[PDB]
């Protein structure tokens, strides 16, 4: 009959699968105080013992690029304000567990070893990995569910989106009138404040612009 | 053709270090004819799967067809001067060069590319697994970005 | 016959200079057929891109 | 700084590495070793080390015949050819004192399969040598066009499907003045020396292919000489892979602890190539002949119709030349059949050399080949032949203080030799040389070596202080068979479990092999993970059948589900592997008999199993 | 042309010490070594030589405002400590094209600690197995070498 | 014609005239940026950032002139068409001006060469997306053609 395991160190026994499902089920279900920790002293939240298990389905050579990647994202999403998204948040946090270390590149995707085959998840929208549907409100991970999430105190429901490309703000639905669709790769040749229309993937085009500060991490 | 048309530098073709026992001028001609039907390609509209090279003369000679001996009975050969069996002659010896040493060191640095994908399996439950698994996974982390790989898959 | 040989030409794009290591090169035949900007620590250099 | 993989040597023992040096592991695609002038320096070569044999001309095929048994013995360490018909006798009769009727055994247990086997049993088997059509071809067309042709020619005996039936057949046919061939009408009379010449004939595309009408004389010799192996300890055949890898541990435990500590042991391995240039097919018969003594006349004849048949064997020559003109740029092919008489200035001299030493030969456009032997045909008897050297090392018969042991498998051979003393260890390697050389066993100085005991190699299987390193086999192909889904699934998942269980192939390598058939599978097949975002026709409705389901893991691989396969389950088949997992609808729809698609392997009966168009 | 007439046209009828880029493209010098250039210069921040026949950099004064310093195309060979003390802030160097045998002789460039980018190109070094990140342990100052940083990405000016 | 024979045809036209267009920057550059023969290139920049360029391109030429003994007509000859639009007060300093060519952004770089602008010194001709636009009139580095 089947025999469930709720701790924090039996994760890692029903497979790769079901430690993406149950560290999920830990993140959603801690919702508030962890989002509590991520606002007030997010570094001791990057050190918790609970994430353990996902730092060792990312790759070790490409986990601590992924970490700084991580870090500063989420410093944008902070810094920023007024463009909160609670199913980022959940989706990209356990990535940060490593000692980050400064980078260059935009991950579009990162890359979790499941069975050996390597799934993708997208930083931005929904992956095979890591699906939301809005229209009931329910994560799946997998295909199996992971729990329920509600919205916190914070949110833009009018666009900007400040945690999905590095040094980068989106604004919404694209515009032709600007400049036309960009490369990531070209990115980084804009100037502080310069404004793009690059394709950030699928078949959709986003309007970017590039953030005049700098976020920083430790 | 997405591939090529993301590159602007093309210049007039001319031959730098040229095929010394062979066809040098053919092989430009049928370099242009190839860029000049893809232009053509890319003025259609119902372009179908892919596109056959009609036949040309450096075309041809580029690929050897108008270079490929006959066939013919030995009786209505046999008095040719110079008819001779295949060289089966042993090849002339060749000194060792620096550029294989090279070839080598480059194939086995790190690419930054995932060249292979393979897909899944099932679950590892005793212990033997594990260390299948382990082991397999390590060696494939590993590999998995070097230029063999790419070689591979091209 | 599995054995019937397939003559084709190809033809692969570069940009090492066979005038370096000419004896490496003597089955094939370069053109230069064009030009690519390359960054560099002194800016966007053309170097020649041969086939 | 700049790479060197062999430097891994510098650290690790050569022994463990030894996968290292194998650069294929696979079929190379030249396929070197095969032609004409290979068969023109085979002969030259087989008739060079029979150089003081006596010469003679045949009565039947009006060939030469060269016969070196009991000819002068070698001076020289170069190979010799030159095999004593006593000393052989001898060898064999100190072999059965040393096992005593085991000859006897092996008769008395094979008379029944020479009396039981049918005619089909010579279906089996690779390319067979069609005397209807002069070429190369499976063995069942060449079994139904002689059965034909036969029949039309009135000897019918081989319809009651007894094997020794049909050889009584070609028996009779081969005494027959002359036959007739009908193709399609077109009618060809083959007299009785063309007949015969045909009928002992040796097609080269196992390099050498005989007819037919010595393919169960052939099986039945070495029928019984796999019988005397097995009773045989030293013998590498037909053993498979743990028990060859126990072999050399046995044999070096026998040879090294039982011995003092101050008798030194020595091990020599050595490579017997070309190891068919001095075995000669009437040594063999001789041999035969002394295995069956005392025993029904019938069996005698039957077993030794083998040796007597291949002792006038006849070498086809290739399929001929070609010769270019660049000049005119033209090209031109020569077959085999005008060799005999044609101008030798188009050849280089090394051909032209070859083709006046063969010219005295070609019979009909088939030299004639009577000393040596061709690969594969008689390997067992081989390994008799080598163990029986060995046995007639032991200490009663060397009568020396020094002994030996060892193992032969008609393709290497290892020998461990122990003495009080180097020149004890040098007496015996050299009294071991001398006696394996006048039987007519060479061993090659050039690929053998000599080292303290505990380290040494035998057919690939490399040993180092008892741990051994087989590396006899080739790594399958992990494809798509090409007959269904479950049909391909099944074989070719018990191949690799098979592969793993024998073949020595690691457990990470299988998983490997795994995964590239799920990928061969799924993209040969088009069926694809529901999950995945591949995009294809078959995908459509695979999709749907991803949603329908209400368990992922109870479909099939075929049918988009998940691979659930490892190590540790794969005997079970994938329709049983998932019966349970199964929605109850899927297995109903599944497996419904009124399906209108359907009217070894271990798999259930589905309705993804189908007959191709 | 020569070395000299070369950089006397640069300079353009002006002082030495008000030229704050000098391009000498396809000139000659004797010997194989420098000529001209004297202490004068203070002010250069962008120099080039391309194809000036230069055995070796023994005669470069000290340019300290020398940020920008390219060596390309040439056969220059020898010990670097003349351009680690003689411009101790070179920024970015270019020795694409020249003739250098392995790292021992490469190791003097790490004295400069403000060398953000090393191109190097068509070179002797550059056929070792792992060039690139041996490069980069003998040189962790530097950023980007032949215009790719450590984790390949084009470097932006 | 196509935007891509569009801008060799400006850049022609730019260089067929070098002498009256020097003169006209170096006293009336107003009435050089409203010529009416720079109304194609304008249509291929898009029309949300025009005016942007034109700004950075109009200080630039401010600080050109402002400075003296660092005149670069290479610059001049690739900056002068995005001058040609209402030119709205910005402060980022551009450093790709987006250049639509048949759906597909190109930029140029206002330091060095770019793909779309490519000239080459030694042999002091000049290109555009590959294709040849023409070659400058002099030779010395001090503003002479008589050698």
């Amino acid at each position: 009959l089947t025999i469930t395991y709720s701790s924090s160190m039996m994760w890692e026994i029903n497979g790769p699968e079901s430690v993406l499902v149950n560290t999920y089920q830990w993140i959603i279900r801690n919702w508030e105080n962890v989002k509590i920790q991520w606002s007030q002293d997010p570094t001791m939240l990057y050190n918790k013992m609970e994430f353990e298990p996902f730092q060792s389905l990312v790759p070790k050579a490409a986990r601590g690029q992924y970490s700084g990647f991580v870090r500063v994202l989420f410093q944008q999403m902070r810094d920023v304000l007024g463009t909160f998204d609670t199913v980022q948040i959940i989706k990209l946090l356990p990535f940060a567990a490593a000692p980050p270390e400064q980078s260059r590149m935009q991950f579009s995707s990162l890359t979790v070893n499941v069975r050996g085959s390597g799934m993708r998840i997208v930083v931005r929208g929904n992956s095979p990995v890591f699906n939301y549907n809005k229209a009931t409100k329910r994560l799946t991970v997998l295909g199996k569910d992971a729990g329920a999430l509600m919205e916190d105190p914070d949110e833009g429901t009018a666009g900007v989106e400040s945690a999905v490309l590095r040094g980068f703000l989106i604004l919404g639905k694209e515009n032709k009138r600007y400049g036309p669709a960009l490369s990531i790769n070209e990115l980084s040749n804009l100037a502080k404040g310069e404004k793009a229309n690059v394709l950030i993937g699928q078949g959709d085009v986003v309007l970017v612009m590039k953030r005049k500060r700098d976020s920083s991490i430790l | 053709i997405k591939c090529m048309k993301t590159f602007f530098g093309w210049k007039e073709p001319n031959i730098i270090k040229p095929h010394e026992k062979g066809i040098n001028p053919n092989y430009l001609l049928t370099w242009k004819q190839v860029l000049a039907e893809l232009q053509d390609i890319k003025n259609e509209e119902k372009i179908p799967r892919t596109k056959n090279m009609k036949k040309t003369s450096q075309l041809k000679w580029a690929l050897g067809e108008n270079m490929a001996p006959e066939k013919v009975d030995f009786e209505d050969c046999k008095d040719v001067n110079d008819l001779k069996q295949y060289d089966s002659d042993e090849p002339e010896p060749r000194s060792l060069a620096c550029w294989i040493q090279s070839e080598f060191n480059k194939a086995c640095e790190l690419t930054d590319s995932s060249w292979v994908e393979l897909d899944e399996i099932g679950e590892d439950v005793a212990p033997i697994e594990h260390i299948a698994s382990m082991r397999r996974n390590y060696f494939t982390a590993e590999v998995s970005h070097c230029r063999a790989t790419e070689y591979i898959m091209k | 016959n599995d054995t019937d040989v397939v003559n084709f030409v190809s033809m692969e794009f570069s940009l090492t200079d066979p005038r370096l290591e000419p004896h490496k090169w003597e089955k094939y035949c370069v053109l230069e057929i064009g030009d690519m900007l390359l960054r560099t620590a002194v800016g966007q250099v053309s170097r020649p891109m041969f086939l | 700084m700049d790479v060197n993989p062999t430097l891994l040597f510098l650290k690790v023992p050569v022994q463990n590495a030894i996968s290292t040096t194998f650069p294929y592991t696979g079929d190379p695609p030249y396929s070197h070793g095969t032609g004409t002038g290979y068969t023109m320096d085979t002969v030259n070569r087989t008739h060079k080390y029979s150089e003081k044999g006596k010469w003679t001309t045949n009565t039947e095929t009006g060939a030469p015949q060269l016969n070196p048994i009991d000819g002068p013995l070698p001076e020289d360490n170069e190979p010799s050819g030159y095999a004593q018909t006593d000393c052989v006798l001898e060898a064999m009769a100190f072999l059965e004192e040393s096992h005593p009727g085991i000859f006897e055994n092996s008769c008395l247990e094979t008379m029944e399969i020479v009396q039981q086997t049918r005619v089909d049993k010579l279906t089996q088997g690779r390319q067979t040598y069609d005397w209807t059509l002069n070429r190369n071809q499976p063995a069942a067309t060449a079994l139904a066009n002689t059965i034909e042709v036969f029949r039309s020619n009135g000897l019918t005996a081989n319809e009651s499907g007894r094997l020794i039936d049909f050889l009584k057949d070609v028996m009779d046919s081969m005494d027959k003045e002359e036959m007739e061939i009908t193709t399609h009408k077109k009618k060809q009379r083959l007299n009785k020396r063309s007949y015969l010449i045909r009928a002992l004939t040796l097609n080269t595309m196992a390099i050498a292919t005989p007819g037919m009408q010595i393919r169960g004389f052939v099986y039945f010799v070495e029928a019984l000489a796999r019988s005397i192996c097995e009773k045989l300890e030293q013998s590498g055949l037909p053993v498979g892979g743990n028990e060859k890898k126990a072999k050399l541990a046995n044999v070096v435990r026998k040879m090294m602890t039982n011995s003092q500590d101050t008798e030194l042991s020595f091990t020599i391995t050595g490579d017997n190539t070309k190891w068919n240039e001095n075995q000669n097919p009437r040594m063999f018969l001789a041999m035969i002949t002394y295995i069956t003594r005392n025993q029904p006349e019938w069996f005698r004849n039957v077993l030794s119709i083998a040796p007597i048949m291949f002792s006038n064997k006849m070498a086809r020559l290739g399929k001929g030349y070609m010769f270019e003109s660049k000049s005119m740029k033209l090209r031109t092919q020569v077959p085999a059949e005008m060799l005999a008489n044609i101008d030798l200035k188009y050849f280089n001299k090394s051909t032209r050399e070859k083709i006046e030493k063969i010219r005295p030969l070609l019979i009909d456009g088939t030299a004639s080949l009577s000393p040596g032997m061709m690969m594969g045909m008689f390997n067992m008897l081989s390994t008799v032949l080598g163990v029986s050297i060995l046995n007639l090392g032991q200490k009663k018969y060397t009568k020396t203080t020094y002994w030996w042991d060892g193992l032969q498998s008609s393709d290497d051979f290892a020998l461990i030799v122990n003495a009080p003393n180097h020149e004890g260890i040098q007496a015996g390697v050299d009294r071991f040389y001398r006696t394996c050389k006048l039987v007519g066993i060479n061993m090659s100085k050039k690929k053998s070596y000599i080292n303290r005991t505990g380290t040494f190699e035998f057919t690939s299987f490399f040993y180092r202080y008892g741990f051994v390193a087989n590396f006899s086999m080739e790594l399958p192909s992990f494809g798509v068979s090409g007959i269904n889904e479950s049909a391909d699934m099944s074989v070719g998942v018990t191949v690799i479990k098979n592969n793993m269980i024998n073949n020595d192939l690691g457990p990470a390598t299988a998983q490997m092999a795994l995964q590239l058939f799920i990928k061969d599978y799924r993209y040969t097949y088009r069926c694809h993970r529901g999950d995945t975002q591949i995009q294809t026709r078959r995908a459509f409705e695979l999709g749907k059948l991803w949603e329908q389901t209400r368990s992922k893991a109870g479909l099939l691989v075929s049918d988009g589900g998940p691979n659930l396969y490892n190590i540790r389950n794969l005997h079970i088949p994938e329709v049983c592997l998932k019966w349970e997992l199964m929605d109850e609808d899927y297995q109903g729809r599944l497996c419904n008999p009124m399906n209108p698609f359907v009217s070894e392997y271990d798999a259930v009966a589905t309705t993804h199993s189908w007959i191709p168009k | 042309m020569e070395m000299g007439r070369r950089i006397h046209l640069e300079l353009r009828n002006r002082t030495p010490s008000d030229v704050k880029e000098l391009v000498l493209d396809n000139s000659r010098s004797n010997e194989g070594k420098l000529e001209g250039l004297t202490d004068e210069f203070e002010e250069l921040e962008f120099l080039s030589t391309i194809n000036v026949g230069l055995t070796s950099i023994a005669n470069l004064p000290k340019l300290n405002k020398l940020k920008k310093l390219e060596l390309s195309d040439n056969r220059v060979s020898g010990g670097l400590e003349v351009l680690a003390e003689k411009c101790p802030n070179l920024t970015h160097l270019n020795l694409s094209g020249n003739k250098i045998k392995d790292l021992s002789t490469i190791e003097p460039l790490k004295k400069l600690e403000n060398l953000k980018s090393l191109d190097l190109f068509n070179c002797e070094v550059t056929n070792l197995n792992d060039y690139r990140e041996n490069v980069f342990k003998l040189l962790p100052q530097l950023t980007y070498l032949d215009g790719y940083d450590r984790d390949d990405k084009e470097a932006p000016d």
